[PDB]
């Protein structure tokens, strides 16, 4: 396959959400954080996992895979559920069960 | 990840691979505890799949992985299957985490943090390295 | 939470 | 089970990996990679199976 044994990974740049409507227009929610458009894009299979951005030293949940490109074009930026904008219902749940 | 490269065995540590009752992958996690997994809505967990940890090169015959069962399944409420917005989903494990240097959890943002369009960030996962 | 007890190299 | 792209061709998808096997012995992605290329084969792809080939 494409599909890959070994875990992968990749840096990329984050992308501001006025830059990502250039790319996706009124697709581009609150709640969602864009970044790539490197030369680098998420695919089939990365969705859930982890964009994270260092925070003091501390790798920092900033983003989960969420949508892109319906060929994974490196040249689009992937579009990731921006945990800032739902990290109050995570804790809120936590705190609940 | 298409133009990615294999990372080191053990360095990200809350990365799990969310698998279906016959053990295949369709979905990425990251542990925020010992017993909590954050994911996609979209990715449409049950309580019939699992979350392995510790996991590296998928293909082994094995590595010293955990497979943890789920107890609950949290999906936000807001979660638009046509826009795809709101897409998270909390996994509780029925079964804690056992933390070691190939397994523990990211840290959570607080939700008055920043991250500056520019900056550098990585991801991580087991996707289509080509299309 | 977030530093790995192995250092991941990018 | 019936799988209906009646909402293709669509040029974004999640990327969750839920292969399906075509008529042609290919696998799809999940089913927005199989849908947009069924729309695009003029309806002469149809599912096989679900799952890898």
């Amino acid at each position: 396959a494409n599909t890959p044994d070994r875990l992968q990974q990749a840096s990329l740049p984050l992308l501001s959400n006025t830059n990502c409507k250039k790319y996706w227009g009124t697709k581009i929610k609150d709640a969602m954080i864009c970044a790539g458009a490197s030369g680098v894009s998420s695919c089939m299979g990365d969705s859930g996992g982890p964009l994270v951005c260092k925070k003091n030293g501390a790798w920092t949940l900033v983003g989960i895979v969420s949508w892109g490109s319906s060929t994974c074009s490196t040249s689009t930026p992937g579009v990731y559920a921006r945990v800032t904008a739902l990290v109050n219902w995570v804790q809120q749940t936590l705190a609940a069960n | 990840i298409v133009n990615g490269e294999e990372a080191v065995p053990g360095s990200w540590p809350w990365q799990v691979s969310l698998q279906d009752k016959t053990g295949f992958h369709f979905c990425g996690g990251s542990l925020i505890n010992e017993n909590w997994v954050v994911t996609a809505a979209h990715c449409g967990v049950t309580t019939s799949d699992v979350v392995v940890a510790g996991e590296f090169d998928q293909g082994s015959s094995s590595e010293k992985i955990q497979k943890l069962k789920i107890a609950k399944v949290f999906k936000n409420s807001k979660y638009n299957s046509l826009t795809i917005n709101n897409d998270i989903t909390l996994l509780k494990l029925s079964t804690a985490a056992s933390f070691s240097q190939t397994v523990s959890a990211v840290c959570l943002p607080s939700a008055s943090d920043d991250f500056a369009a520019g900056t550098t960030c990585v991801t991580t996962g087991w996707g289509l390295t080509r299309y | 939470c977030g530093v790995p007890a192995i250092q991941p190299v990018l | 089970v019936s799988v209906d792209c009646s909402e293709y061709p669509k040029p974004a998808c999640t990327l969750e990996y839920r292969p399906l096997c075509g008529s042609d012995n290919k696998t799809y992605g999940n089913k927005c990679n199989f849908c947009n290329a069924v729309v695009e084969s003029n309806g002469t792809l149809t599912l096989s199976h679900f799952g890898k080939c």
